[PDB]
């Protein structure tokens, strides 16, 4: 079994809003805060990604409490 | 021992060498598990629930069945409040001739 010996407190996000009502959500994993702008990170071990399709799940609208940032564009 | 009832059957029982053991854990610790599961489930973070919100995780859950993902999150409202009615429907029918009671009372009389 795989078996974590260290711990790290990150500020995460499961879910923002990017473009003109689009959703995108983490495959496996969360959306951390990075320097204004955001990247994706594994569940199970931290290492800061850049942001992709083949880890995110489109959405056709985001929810209304995802987080807002134009900025990131895909 | 000290009582005025004579027809009462665990008693009888009791001194005849027939007795239940209480179980080595109370109901009261296996509740607090119970309420433990159920907490770690909702709150972060959500241990029970795969790491994520447990609105998400029913938007998800509702998703993968064929439900399409613009109808999930334009009626969270009415799906928050038939969840809510669904468990107060569940929690109210216990009150009638149930089926779980059915099983309960089924062991306990056997």
């Amino acid at each position: 079994s795989y078996k974590p010996i260290s711990f790290k407190t990150v500020l995460v996000s499961p879910g923002l809003c990017i473009s003109g009502d689009v959703g995108i959500a983490p495959k496996q994993g969360y959306f951390i805060k990075h320097n204004d702008h955001w990247m994706f990170t594994g569940s199970s071990y931290y290492y800061p990604e850049p942001i992709s399709d083949k880890n995110v799940v489109f959405m056709n609208t985001c929810s209304v409490n995802f987080t807002k940032a134009p900025l990131v564009y895909l | 021992t000290g009582g005025s009832e004579i027809r009462d059957l665990l008693c009888v029982q009791s001194f005849n060498g027939i007795k239940v053991l209480p179980p080595i854990l109370s109901e009261s610790q296996i509740s607090g598990y119970t309420t433990a599961a159920t907490v770690a489930a909702m709150f972060p973070p959500w241990s029970a629930a795969a790491g994520i919100p447990f609105s998400l995780n029913v938007q998800y859950r509702i998703n993968g069945l064929g439900v399409t993902m613009d109808v999930l999150n334009k009626n969270q409202k009415l799906i928050a409040t038939a969840f809510n009615n669904a468990l107060l429907s569940i929690q109210n029918g216990f009150s009638a001739t149930n089926s779980a009671l059915a099983k309960i009372q089924s062991v306990v009389n056997s």
